[PDB]
């Protein structure tokens, strides 16, 4: 305590110098620093390991000693600013610091091989290290000034990571939409911290906590100003944690890397909003209506995040909407006032879905050998099919992750969601059974994802489907030296060479002579099956498996750090109901464990597809059109600004530049007239 | 220099002549100049996506950032006027570097508008990374001087003795829409002239990148922006005494 | 520098408050060295092999260093081919 | 009765090296997607999983079928076949956006199901 918090200012700045050296290396001497290709990787990993060990040491001192350190320095001293940039060590700082550092180290170990076949390598690790710098500075922040500072820097790093692969234009639309949405949240954080400075005059996390115990009891401040100030202060976490108004940036983040899917969300950056709301809960329990607003936004986005992940063709977008629905669970917990269970659910999701993203990217890099390089091919969860037979450790890691979200008590994570629903049902009956219903839906789509990825035949090398596969397996025909010397140019064999005559019909033969000329055999015959990725992909997945097994059982440390059977079996029953409904739909007949009489009766009861033909249509159109909110925002929010921009440059160039140009036009005209008069 | 220093005189004169020579009529019309600056930021930030031209977007971007100077001058406060001086120096660097890089981008690519001139960032990555970082400096995005400039302008609004809450809420709201509109045109410029891929541009052109001279220009403007964006007393400390001497005439 | 803060809500706070400022002279010093760096960089990087503004891509076509050399080029070289076409017709092509 | 003569040539070959034609029967025209669902022929391929289709509305290009000699009794494209599939060999239509017409109909349209994942080109006769 005596000498370890005075050097707590380094944990933002320790990742920083390798993006500083890359930002002056790639920008000045690109052959030199790209010749030092893998060394900056290990240097970023080592500096983040230093920050990991120091954050673990601060966490050990937080669980031993109950104290908070606020090691503030001075930044500007001219007038009423007197600004500080200090570092606020609460238990939330320890949770967020280990949550950044462990996930960042594992994503960097992953990204050594994810980017190992990328021409863009070092600028990705510059963005990674500068993002880790910015987010660790965000969580070690003693005032809203520095929260605002590193908040916008995190938004910039999100822009850079999503538009990392800058040559593809869908990532360009993605990163523009992402940074603009983060700036719509930044907007609210601005006029929210300025509203708090007008209500308090604080600009510090220290004095807000001892002013908001009696600020609402005053007559000068308005309750309306406090609730609109707190709502605008919540607009920021809406944009970071991808809540219902500002959610349209999250599923477009897929076009960048898969490590940024593991780090922009299921990690640090969507935990920025959770960190902010949980840090400001001593001034969110005081303002009465904002708690209901946070509960309302969470309970609106949990039905949106659930129904979106039901019918995604993309693996990464589906896990993104799963991340958004779990972030809605976190905001629903933050709307409970639950100071403890919200952060614990944050920890277990941020170690669970990070593992799920690394498993998804291992699936993707295994599929790259099959389909070549394409996100509509190598990220399409439909034609993944089954990979249990091929990549087993990826299967085990992805399965432990999806059971960590499905809520399995012994060997996965369930106690978090148990505390969520336990704190939910004694609060308001409207919010509770729909939360359990979304939990059942969450188990449903996560098991749907697991079955479409790992369980069944491959859907791409399947001999019913691929014609090049049937041409490649059968190097010789079924007769050997008969029926052909091989036959190419197989003609229009409608009659099947049976000399079949025709009754009264429209036509049998015509002037149409079209031969189905098929492709050949014995050429690129191999079609190498998706083998396992190297050690740098499995090793973060093994460590995150050890996390999600270790955190999933956490006389407890629930109070010193910061209906028992019926509710638990109800949550497990509705989750296993989602398991069962996904299992009977996607798990094929040759590998399912169910009795074939019941399995036959599933299609026998439902062979009509008329009362299913509207339900599947509505759910798929919802998940495909993004609840039509993407189309409405691209119709009347950004194209409305485009029409406003064209109208405003019309008013500029035509009828205020028109007046100024018309002064000279009139002087020319009166000069030409009075010359000739 | 037309945008770096020639644009900021006058705004200098609004501090020099129109603020210490004529205090009471400046107190009369700064209610109107505040509203005109708030309309200025939104108006010029919305005329910028309407510009197909590259360099005109940066021109109206300069008109947009002058609104913070007009507001900080009209904010009858030390944080207002001091953020105005900071925005003078900050956007001197910002406009100078952006118009420099736009001139060099026109010299390389030879394409003026933005319906053409698609993905060029693989062709000129040094110009792309400097133009990207200086766009971030234009975004009032931190580690850069425009951030702390506009935030001290906001702080001068919110700590005003001239204005009441009815005005201040509207002023903060309209100004804070401007830092949403500014990413729209800046990142539209970035995704037009740099992001993307044109199939015809593979090896036959093979454009020359930023040379070391132009790269020193961009880095040497970038370094004081960063040095002020992380330690803003490189501007406020050389003028806060004089701004106290100015506002001594206004607060009595 | 040690202040123990008593807030009833969460916990006690051990704020440090190292108020500091770069010395008045040191701001002049960092200005002095940055003007030195500007001087050095202007001289040295003006004395550099400037790879774009030397070649036949820029100096060859037009390349006076303005922003209109493209436009006067594509506005005068068609007049050059019209002049050459008239001088071609002057000898009956 | 008016019986349209679909052929429904499958995408993959037989291992002998000849295509396998199935010659489905169903009456008239309501939707080609409903005909291929009802008469048990393989439309979607890998998209035949339950939530792997838009259940007939056209918002996904998952029911695509190459149709040859299919200019006789077919509806035109509803600006969804023109938009979902764009850069195609122009003989490819969505079964949930095409229709072979009216119930009083005879014809010999032959449809290659799954134009994705095939190896034969059909050597189409050049029109006009
Ligand atoms: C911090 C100091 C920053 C000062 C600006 C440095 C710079 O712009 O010069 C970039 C040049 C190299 O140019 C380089 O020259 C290279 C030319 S070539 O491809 O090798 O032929 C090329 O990599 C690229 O154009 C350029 O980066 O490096 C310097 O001369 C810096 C001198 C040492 C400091
Ligand atoms: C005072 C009136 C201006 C009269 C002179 C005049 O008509 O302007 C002259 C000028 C255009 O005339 P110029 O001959 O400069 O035109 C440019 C040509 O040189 C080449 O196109 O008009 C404007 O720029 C409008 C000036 C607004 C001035 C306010
Ligand atoms: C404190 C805050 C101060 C600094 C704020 C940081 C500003 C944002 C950095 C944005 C750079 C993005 C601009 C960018 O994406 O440039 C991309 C540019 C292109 O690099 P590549 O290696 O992609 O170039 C070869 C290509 O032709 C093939 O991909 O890389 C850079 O020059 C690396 C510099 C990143 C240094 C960081
Ligand atoms: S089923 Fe969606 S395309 Fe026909």
């Amino acid at each position: 305590m005596e000498h370890t918090y005075q050097y707590s200012w380094i944990i933002p700045f320790i990742p920083l110098p390798v993006p500083i050296l890359l930002g002056v290396g790639l920008l000045l001497f690109p052959t030199a620093t790209k010749n030092l290709r893998r060394m900056w990787t290990f240097l970023s990993i080592f500096l983040l390991s230093i920050v990991m060990i120091f954050s673990i040491y601060l966490s050990i001192q937080q669980i031993f000693l109950s104290c908070i350190h606020q090691n503030v320095w001075s930044w500007t001293i001219n007038n009423e600013f007197s600004f500080e940039f200090g570092y606020f060590i609460d238990p939330l700082t320890s949770i967020m610091s280990i949550l950044i550092t462990t996930v960042g180290i594992l994503v960097l170990i992953y990204s050594d091989n994810y980017m190992s076949h990328d021409q863009g390598y070092l600028r990705f690790f510059a963005y990674m290290g500068f993002f880790n710098t910015s987010m660790l500075g965000l969580v070690t922040s003693s005032n809203l000034i520095q929260v605002y500072f590193f908040w916008e820097l995190v938004g910039m790093c999100s822009y850079l990571l999503i538009g990392f692969w800058f040559t593809r234009p869908i990532a360009a639309n993605a990163c523009q939409k992402a940074f603009v949405t983060n700036r719509v949240g930044d907007f609210g954080l601005l006029l929210g911290i300025l509203g708090l400075y007008w209500i308090t005059g604080s600009f510090e996390f220290q004095d807000l906590f001892e002013i908001f115990n009696n600020l609402i009891l005053n007559n000068r401040v308005n309750l309306l100003f406090l609730t609109l100030c707190a709502f605008l202060l919540f607009v920021g976490p809406i944009a970071k944690s991808a809540q219902f108004p500002l959610h349209v940036w999250l599923p477009d983040a897929m076009e960048g890397p898969t490590p940024i899917s593991a780090l922009i969300h299921a990690a640090t950056m969507v935990a920025a909003g959770i960190f902010l709301v949980a840090r400001l809960l001593p001034l969110f329990i005081v303002i009465p209506s904002i708690m209901y607003i946070i509960s309302l936004i969470g309970i609106i986005t949990v039905l949106l995040g659930a129904t979106l992940a039901l019918a995604q063709k993309d693996i990464k977008r589906g896990l993104a909407y799963s991340t958004m629905s779990q972030l809605g669970y976190m905001m629903l917990a933050l709307g409970m006032g639950s100071y403890r269970s919200a952060l614990f659910h944050l920890i277990t999701h941020a170690y669970s879905k990070a593992l799920l993203f690394l498993g998804s990217g291992s699936i993707i890099h295994s599929m790259e050998a099959i389909v070549g390089y394409s996100p509509d091919k190598s990220q399409n969860m439909i034609l993944m099919g089954g990979l249990t037979k091929h990549v087993p450790i990826t299967k085990t890691a992805f399965l432990i992750g999806t059971l960590s979200l499905c809520g399995i008590p012994p060997l996965a994570c369930f106690w978090s969601k148990d505390e969520i629903l336990n704190d939910s049902l004694l609060f308001s009956p409207i919010f509770a059974i729909i939360a359990c219903s979304t939990a059942g839906l969450t188990a449903f789509y996560m098991f749907r994802i697991y079955l479409l990825t790992f369980e069944g035949h491959l859907n791409t090398y399947f001999l019913n489907y691929s014609g090049k596969k049937s041409g490649s397996f059968y190097s010789l025909s079924l007769w050997g030296k008969e029926e052909e010397k091989k036959l190419t140019m197989n003609n229009t064999k409608r009659a099947s060479f049976f000399c079949n005559k025709t009754y009264k019909i429209s036509n049998n033969v015509r002037n149409q002579i079209f031969i189905t000329v098929e492709n050949f055999g014995l050429n690129t015959r191999t079609f190498y099956y998706p083998h396992e990725s190297d050690n740098t992909i499995l090793f973060p997945m093994l460590i995150l498996v050890l996390f999600t097994l270790f955190i999933g059982a956490i006389n407890q440390e629930g109070i010193d750090f910061d209906e028992f059977l019926r509710n638990a079996t109800f949550s497990v029953s509705i989750a296993f109901f989602g398991i069962f409904i996904a299992y009977c739909l996607y798990k094929p007949f040759y590998s399912s464990l169910l009795n074939l009489t019941l399995l036959n009766s599933f299609q026998k009861w439902n062979s009509k597809r008329i009362h299913w033909e509207k339900l599947i249509n509505f759910v798929y159109n919802w998940s495909y059109n993004r609840g039509y909110i993407d189309s409405f925002f691209k119709t009347s929010l950004i194209e409305s600004i485009r029409r406003l921009a064209k109208q405003t440059t019309f008013f500029d160039k035509r009828i205020i530049d028109g007046i100024t140009n018309g002064v000279g036009i009139t002087s020319f005209f009166v000069g030409e007239v009075t010359k000739y008069i | 220099l037309l945008a770096g220093i020639l644009l900021k005189m006058g705004a200098y004169g609004l501090v020099r002549i129109n603020m210490e020579l004529l205090p009471h009529a400046h107190s009369m019309f700064s209610p109107w100049l505040l509203v005109v600056g708030t309309i200025q930021i939104i108006y010029a930030a919305s005329t910028s996506p309407g510009q197909r031209n590259l360099k005109k977007r940066i021109a109206y971007s300069s008109v947009s950032h002058m609104g913070f100077i007009i507001i900080g001058i009209s904010s009858i406060t030390d944080p207002g006027l001091n953020g105005a001086i900071l925005q003078i120096i900050s956007h001197g660097f910002i406009g100078a570097a952006l118009f420099f890089l736009a001139g060099t981008s026109y010299d390389r690519i030879r394409l003026v508008y933005l319906d053409e001139m698609g993905g060029m960032a693989i062709s000129i990555p040094k110009i792309f990374t400097m133009f990207t970082i200086l766009s971030m400096a234009s975004l009032a995005l931190p580690g850069m001087s425009g951030f702390i400039a506009e935030f001290i302008v906001f702080f001068g609004i919110i700590t005003s003795q001239k204005y009441f809450l009815i005005s201040k809420i509207f002023i903060i709201f309209v100004m804070a829409i401007g830092m949403i509109l500014t990413p729209i045109y800046l990142l539209s410029m970035l995704r037009q002239m740099f992001y993307g891929y044109k199939l015809i541009n593979i090896k036959n052109f093979s454009f020359f990148d930023s040379g070391p001279r132009e790269l020193f220009l961009s880095i040497s403007i970038l370094l004081p922006i960063i040095g002020i964006g992380i330690y803003p007393d490189f501007v406020l400390s050389l003028a806060s005494d004089k701004v106290e001497s100015i506002l001594s005439n206004y607060f009595y | 520098a040690v202040m123990v803060q008593q807030i009833e809500g969460m916990r006690d706070i051990i704020t440090e408050k190292h108020v500091w400022h770069l010395s008045d002279k040191a701001i002049k010093n960092v200005y002095m060295f940055y003007i030195m760096f500007t001087c050095w960089g202007c001289l040295y990087f003006g004395s550099a092999k400037d790879p774009f503004y030397d070649s036949e891509e820029y100096r060859g076509d037009g390349g006076d260093g303005t922003g209109y050399w493209v436009y006067e080029t594509v506005c005068i070289s068609p007049f050059l081919i019209l002049l050459g076409k008239k001088e071609k017709n002057l000898e009956m092509h | 009765p008016p019986a349209v003569d679909f052929a429904f040539v499958h995408s993959v070959l037989l291992p002998d090296g000849t295509p396998d034609v199935h010659w489905r029967r169903a009456n008239g025209g309501q939707k080609l997607r409903d005909i291929m669902l009802d008469s048990n022929i393989e439309l979607y391929g890998p998209y035949s999983k339950p939530l792997s289709n838009c259940a007939g509305v056209g918002t996904c290009a998952t029911c695509m079928v190459e149709i040859v000699n299919g200019k006789e009794l077919l509806n035109p494209r509803t600006d969804i076949e023109k938009e979902k599939l764009k850069r195609k060999p122009k003989n490819w239509r969505l079964a949930c956006q095409t229709n072979v017409g009216n119930p009083d109909s005879t014809g010999l349209v032959v449809i290659q199901q799954l134009p994705e994942w095939k190896a034969h080109e059909w050597n189409i006769p050049k029109n006009i």
